[PDB]
C-alpha cells in the first residue's frame, strides 16, 4: 500500500478516535479527537501522512458520531459535526500528529462522555481535490505524484459522485480515483511480482466481445490510456479488464477514438 | 511400542486382474508425454485425504469416497492444468493407526464405473473387491486403484466415469479405555501414481480448473468489512445461547461462487438501496417519501428469485437513512436529509420491497417541498434492532435463502460480530449484528467460482504474531463456518490470525473441541 | 528411506579450497543435542503445529560451533536422530521433512509437509529415528561467518495425540533432536581464531542486582519483584534495549545520562512568579541534536511530575560567581506547559523575588527530587507526534514483568512512604548488551536466578529478545525476591516455552 490506503472498503474517508469534549456555550460542542487506528490499535506517526483511510480531499466535512450523553430521555444518539479538512490557513487540525478538531452549531450545552468513536462521512462542502492540512502548517511524508506518462497518454479515471452541501449549483460533484476497491484489495492479499514496468490490460464488454480499449496498468497502480483527443471520453462500465501481458515502459498503445 | 495391535492388513488378493495404463493410449495421442520420475517415488497426502471415525458414527456411513483421477495427488492435480487427458492406475495408502483401546473395522471397496451413485448400503459394499481393515492397524494399507475404463483415456474434466474407492464404516467404533473419553481415530490418505500413469496432450496451463482447491485471502478478519452492515469486523466468536440456525440473507454465498438471496458483491451496497423518490408533505407524519426501488448500479428491479434488490437491509427495525435531496427553496439547492423507515411489521405497514416499493417519512413543520428525483439511500441509525427477516412482501411468502444449517451434534456457528450505530433512550450497551462470512470473502468467492469437491473445507486459524493454531473450523459448502464447542459461556477468539484451508471433508468429519 | 540422491560434500569443494581440514574422529561418535531441537506434543495440539525447524550448519553441534571459529568454511552432511518419549498406549504421528534451502516461508499445512522428502514416525516408536541432513547448495562451500541458506529439518504434527491423562500432569509426549557430523564434514581454511563470532552464546554480567544501577532514575537498585497489580504493559523509555545490542528509545549507554540533559542557558528575568529559563537541549556528549527517531534527547526523563534540575549558573553579581540554585520543571501536561523536548526546548522556573544576574552559557541539569510522580508518559510534545518505543509485551497467559524497583527522592506534604520507580533492565545490562552486540538465535533467553553462596535456584525467568524479563506467576500478591543472586543464561527457547510456576 502507498499513502494512507486501507484494505477494507469500509475504512475509506473516515476515522476512529478517543473523543474529548471540553467553550461549551460559545458556539456548541467543540470536540477534539485523538486519532487511533480504526482496528483499535494506537496510531504512531511514521511515514504515512495520516491514519489509514483518512480523507485526503480538501473542504468542510460532515461526520456522524455516536454520542453517549447524560440527559434523561436519551442515552445514546447519533450526532452530526463539522469537520474542516482544507488548509484554511487557520485550523488546529494536525491529522499527521494525531489531533483533529470538529464542532457543532449548538446554542445549548449538550454534554457528552469521552468514549471512543468511529466517525463517518456524511456530506462535503466546497469539495476540492488537493492535499489537505496534514500537519498544522508543516510538511509530511506522502505518496509521489501519479506519473510519468509517455508522450500521448492520459490518465484513466474512475468516477464516483458524492453527497454535497451546495447553496447555488445543482450538478454532481465527481471525484476521481486510480483503482477502485476490489483492486486495492486483491492486491495486498495475493502479492504478485512485477517482472516488467507495466501490464497491458484489455477492457472488453462481456456481451459480443467488443474491445473497448487497451490500457497500460503501470506498476505503481494506475492506468494510462493513449488518448489524443481534447475533451472527455467516457466508456461503458459493464466490461471486464483482462490482463494480456507485461509490457515495457516504452510500449505504444493503440489510440482510442473520440 | 507395543504389539497388542493388528500387525498389518496386508492387501488381500483382491479379485481383480491387472489393467493397462499408458500402453493403450500411447498410439492414439500425438505427443510423447512423461512425468517426473520422482513423483512416483513418495506417497503424498491427497487433497481430499483426511477423515475421522468418531463413536457417534453408525455402521454404513461413508467415510471417504474418492474417484480415481489426478485429484488424488497434489503433484498431479497441479500438472493436470497443462494436459487434456490421463490414464493409469494409482496406489493409495490408508493411514488409520488408532489407539490400542479402540475397536472397529472399516471396509474399502473398489466401485467400478457406471455404478449408480447414491446410497451404496452396507449389505452391498462387500459385493465389490474389498479390503476389510481394522482401525488399529499399524503399518499403512497399500491398496490399488485400477483404471477400469471403456475408452482409451479420460479427459481431465470430472464428468468422466472412473473407478471410485469407497470406504464405509463397517462395524462401529468403541473403546475399552476405563476413563470418560472415546478416542476419535483420524485417518489420512496418501497416494502416488502407479508405474504407467501418464498425461496426454500438453495444452495451455490455465489456473481456473476443476482442481485448484479453494484459497482464502490473506487479510485479518479485523481489517475485513462486514457483510450485513457497513462497518469493520470487531471480533469473531462462538455463542451457543443464540438462534442456532438463523435465516439471514446478506453475506450468504455458496463456495462455488453463486450468491444467495439479497447479497451484493460491492461492499457499499449492503444495508443501502437505490430508488426513485416521490415526496408528499402531510400535516401529520410530515413528508411521505415513496421510493420505487431499482438496483444500486442503475438497472431496474424486476422481482424474480430475490426477496428484495441486492443489498436491502435483511433485518427488522427502525432505520434512519441519508438521501441527498434537491429543494425548491431559493438560497440552497442540495441538502442531505434524514428520513426514518420501518422494517419490522410493527402491527401495521405499507412497504413491500419484494414488489419494489418502500415508504419512508420524516416529521417536519414547514410544507417542505423537494425536487422529486432519484436517490441512493444509505443507513445512518437503527432503533430497536431485531435480527429477524422483515416483510419483503406484505404478508405473503417470498423466495428466501434457506436457514443456516444444519450442524452436527455439538457444532456451533462461528459469527463475525460488528456493532451498528443505534438510538437507545434507556439502554447504554452496544447492539451487535453477526454475519457468517465477511464481505471480503463474498467478493472473493464471486470472483473465483471454485469447483467445490465434496461438502466442506477444513480451516485453521493461524495467529500472525506467534504462528500458533488457535482452532480448526469447518466451512460448509453453503458459506458458513461451524466449529465444535460444548461450553455454555460465549467463547471469543483473537482477531489477528488469518484463515487457511486444509482439505475437503465430508459432513461427518468430527472436529476437535 | 528418503527420496534424495547422495550429495557430494568435500569432494566438490576440494579443487577450489586451499585446505580441507579434518575433525577429531571422536566427534563423529557422539550424538550431541541440537539447540532448539526439543518439543512436546500435548493432546490439545491441532495437527499442523510446527514442532521444530532447524537448519543444517555447524551451529547444531557445540563441538563444531566452537571449532568453526578457527576456520573459514565448511561442507558436508550431518546425521540427526529424533527420540520420542511415548509408551504403547499413545497414538499419533509426526512427519519430519527435509526442506530445501529456499522455498520461502509461511504456514505449511499438513497437506504440504508430506510433499518433501520426509519420514512419518509414529509417536510410540522405540528406537530413535535416524535420518540424514544433506548439504544441498548452489556454491562449492559455505562461509562460517555468514549465515546462509541451507537445508532445513521441519517437524510437523501429522495426526493428533490420543491418550488418557490422570489429573496432572497432562501427559505431553516429549521429543528431542540430537545430531553429529556425517562421515564427510569438513572445514576449509585455518584462520586465526576470532572471538566476535556468530555462534557465541549470550553471556550475562556476573554482578548481583543490589550492586547494579537503575536505568530510569540515577540511583542504586533496591529490589527486584513481580507485581500483577501495576500496569502489565508499560511504555517506559529508559532501560529499553535489544539483546542484539540496539538501544530502544531514549536509553543511554551511561548511567550518568539517566534523567539528565545538557542544555543551552537562555536566561532572562521576569517580575511574575520568579526567574524563567528556556533551555535549548543538546546531546550530553556535546553533539548537535536534531529531532529524529527518539522522542527526546538521550536520557531525558520518562516519568511525569514536578522535577527540579540544578544549575550551571555563573552570576556576575558581586559576592559570588558560581552557585547551585534549584529550578523547577513540570513533566505532566497540567494543561498549561510549553513542554516540547522533541523540538529541543524546555521551560524551567524558579520562584525568585529579585533579579539573578546569570550569564548565558551551556548548562547541564541534575534531578533533585520529584513532586507528584505518576507512572505515565510525559509530554515529549505538546499534544503532538512522539515516535516512541512500543509497550513492553506481549506476555503469555500467566506471566508478569519482573521489575527492578528503586526509590526516588520524593517531595511530599501528606505522607512519607517511599515511592518506587522501576525498569526492566538495570543500567549494567544496557551497557553489556550494547558493548557485546550478540546474535539473537530465536526469540527468548532462559535465565536462571541462583544464589552464589548457597547454590540453589530462586526462579527461572525468561529474557525476551526485546529487552525485558518475564516470569510465570500464578498468585496475586506482590512477591519480592532476594537481591543477592546471579542471573545465568541457560539456552534459547521459543516464545511459547512455558516456564515453571514460581
Ligand atoms: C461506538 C462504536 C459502535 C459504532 C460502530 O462500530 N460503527 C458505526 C459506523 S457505521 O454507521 O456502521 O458505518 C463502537 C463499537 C466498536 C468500537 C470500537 C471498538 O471498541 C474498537 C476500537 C478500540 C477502542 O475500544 C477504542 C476505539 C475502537 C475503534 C472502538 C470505537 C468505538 O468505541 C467503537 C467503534
Ligand atoms: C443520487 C446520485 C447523485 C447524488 C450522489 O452522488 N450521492 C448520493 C448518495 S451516494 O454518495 O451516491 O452514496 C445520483 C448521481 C449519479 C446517479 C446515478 C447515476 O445517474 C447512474 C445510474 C443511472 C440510472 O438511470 C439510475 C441509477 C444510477 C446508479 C444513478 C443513481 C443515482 O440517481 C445517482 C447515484
Ligand atoms: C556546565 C558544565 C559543568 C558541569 C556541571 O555543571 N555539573 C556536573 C554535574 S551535574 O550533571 O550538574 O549533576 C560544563 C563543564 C564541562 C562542559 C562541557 C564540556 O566543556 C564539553 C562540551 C565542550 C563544548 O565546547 C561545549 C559543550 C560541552 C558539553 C561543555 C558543556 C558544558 O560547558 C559543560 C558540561
Amino acid at each position: 500500500l502507498l499513502g494512507t490506503t486501507p484494505i477494507s472498503g469500509s475504512w475509506v474517508s473516515c476515522f476512529a478516535a478517543e473523543a474529548a469534549y471540553e467553550f461549551q456555550s460559545g458556539t456548541g460542542e467543540v470536540a477534539t479527537f485523538t486519532l487511533i487506528e480504526q482496528d483499535g490499535s494506537a496510531y504512531v506517526p511514521g511515514d504515512r501522512a495520516a491514519p489509514l483511510g483518512y480523507p485526503d480531499f480538501s473542504g468542510q466535512l460532515e461526520i456522524e458520531v455516536q454520542t453517549e450523553t447524560t440527559k434523561t430521555g436519551d442515552k445514546l444518539k447519533v450526532t452530526t459535526f463539522e469537520m474542516i479538512l482544507g488548509p484554511t490557513t487557520n485550523a488546529d487540525q494536525a491529522p499527521y500528529q494525531g489531533r483533529v478538531f470538529a464542532s457543532v452549531t449548538a446554542a445549548a450545552s449538550l454534554d457528552l462522555v469521552d468514549g471512543r468513536v468511529r466517525a463517518v462521512p456524511r456530506s462535503i462542502y466546497g469539495f476540492q481535490d488537493t492535499i489537505p492540512e496534514y500537519n498544522d502548517g508543516l510538511l509530511v511524508p506522502l505518496a509521489p505524484p501519479i506519473g510519468p506518462f509517455l508522450p500521448g497518454e492520459v490518465l484513466l479515471r474512475f468516477r464516483t459522485y458524492m453527497r454535497q452541501i451546495d447553496t447555488a449549483d445543482a450538478a454532481a460533484e465527481a471525484i476521481d480515483c486510480a483503482l477502485p476497491q476490489e483492486f486495492v484489495s486483491w492486491f495486498a492479499s495475493n502479492a504478485f511480482t512485477v517482472q516488467s514496468e507495466a501490464l497491458l490490460l484489455r477492457y472488453r464488454n462481456t456481451l459480443t466481445g467488443q474491445l473497448l480499449f487497451e490500457c497500460k496498468l503501470y506498476n505503481e497502480g494506475y492506468i494510462a490510456l493513449s488518448y489524443s483527443g481534447s475533451g472527455p471520453l467516457t466508456f461503458p462500465t459493464d466490461g471486464i479488464f483482462e490482463v494480456v501481458s507485461w509490457v515495457p515502459r516504452l510500449y505504444q498503445l493503440a489510440s482510442v477514438g473520440s | 511400542s507395543g504389539q497388542d495391535l493388528v500387525p498389518a492388513a496386508v492387501e488381500q488378493a483382491v479379485p481383480i486382474q491387472p489393467v493397462a495404463g499408458a500402453a493403450l493410449a500411447a498410439p492414439a495421442a500425438g505427443q510423447i508425454n512423461q512425468i517426473d520420475p520422482w513423483i512416483f517415488q513418495n506417497f503424498v497426502q491427497c487433497p481430499l485425504g483426511e477423515f475421522s471415525i468418531s463413536p457417534r458414527n453408525t455402521p454404513g456411513e461413508i467415510l471417504f469416497d474418492l474417484a480415481l483421477g489426478p485429484g488424488l495427488n497434489p503433484y498431479l492435480a497441479h500438472l493436470s492444468a497443462m494436459y487434456t487427458g490421463w490414464v493409469g492406475n494409482m496406489e493409495v495408502q490408508l493411514v488409520l493407526a488408532g489407539n490400542a483401546f479402540t475397536a472397529g473395522k472399516v471396509v474399502v471397496a473398489l466401485v467400478p464405473p457406471y455404478f449408480p451413485k447414491g446410497s451404496l448400503t452396507t449389505a452391498q459394499i462387500t459385493c465389490f473387491p474389498h479390503v476389510m481393515c481394522d482401525v488399529r492397524t499399524l503399518e499403512p494399507i497399500q491398496l490399488p486403484l485400477l483404471d477400469v475404463r471403456r475408452v482409451l483415456w479420460h479427459a481431465t474434466q470430472d464428468q468422466e466415469e472412473s473407478m471410485r474407492l469407497v470406504c464405509m464404516l463397517y462395524t462401529p467404533l468403541r473403546t475399552n479405555s476405563p476413563g470418560d473419553e472415546s478416542f476419535v481415530v483420524s485417518g489420512r490418505l496418501l497416494s502416488k501414481p502407479a508405474a504407467d500413469f501418464n498425461f496426454v496432450y500438453l495444452t495451455p496451463p490455465i489456473e481456473r480448473t476443476i482442481y485448484r482447491m479453494v484459497d482464502l485471502p490473506v487479510i485479518q478478519p479485523r481489517l475485513c468489512t462486514h457483510a450485513r452492515w457497513p462497518a469493520p469486523v470487531y471480533g469473531l466468536l462462538v455463542d451457543p445461547s443464540l438462534p442456532s440456525n438463523p435465516q439471514w440473507q446478506n453475506g450468504r454465498v455458496h463456495v462455488d461462487g453463486t450468491l444467495l438471496g439479497t447479497t451484493p458483491i460491492s461492499g457499499s451496497w449492503v444495508s443501502c438501496f437505490a430508488a426513485e423518490a416521490a415526496y408528499e408533505f402531510q400535516s401529520g407524519t410530515g413528508e411521505v417519501a415513496t421510493f420505487t426501488l431499482i438496483e444500486q448500479d442503475g438497472s431496474a428491479y424486476v422481482p424474480g428469485d430475490r426477496a428484495a434488490p441486492l443489498g436491502y437491509p435483511d433485518f427488522s427495525g427502525q432505520l434512519e437513512i441519508e438521501v441527498q435531496t434537491e429543494t425548491t427553496k431559493t438560497g440552497d439547492k442540495l441538502k442531505v436529509t434524514t428520513f426514518e423507515m420501518i422494517l419490522g411489521p410493527t402491527t401495521n405497514a405499507d412497504q413491500a420491497p419484494y414488489q419494489g416499493r418502500v415508504f419512508a417519512s420524516v416529521t417536519a413543520a414547514a410544507s417542505l417541498d423537494l425536487v422529486d428525483g432519484r436517490v441512493r439511500a444509505v443507513p445512518r441509525s437503527i432503533y430497536g434492532f431485531q435480527d429477524t427477516i422483515p416483510e419483503y412482501n406484505d404478508g405473503l411468502l417470498v423466495p428466501l435463502a434457506p436457514p443456516i444449517g444444519p450442524f452436527l451434534p455439538g457444532e456451533v456457528l462461528l459469527r463475525f460480530r460488528t456493532y451498528m450505530r443505534q438510538i437507545d433512550t434507556a439502554d447504554a450497551a452496544a447492539e451487535a449484528i453477526d454475519c457468517a462470512l465477511p464481505q471480503e470473502f463474498v467478493s472473493w468467492f464471486a470472483s473465483n467460482a471454485f469447483t467445490v469437491q465434496s461438502e466442506a473445507l477444513l480451516l485453521r486459524y493461524r495467529n500472525t504474531l506467534t504462528g500458533q493454531l488457535l482452532f480448526e473450523c469447518k466451512l460448509y459448502n453453503e458459506g458458513y463456518i461451524a466449529l465444535s464447542y460444548s461450553g455454555s459461556g460465549p467463547l471469543t477468539f483473537p482477531t489477528d490470525g488469518i484463515f487457511e484451508v486444509v482439505s475437503w471433508v465430508p459432513r461427518l468429519y468430527q472436529l476437535a473441541s
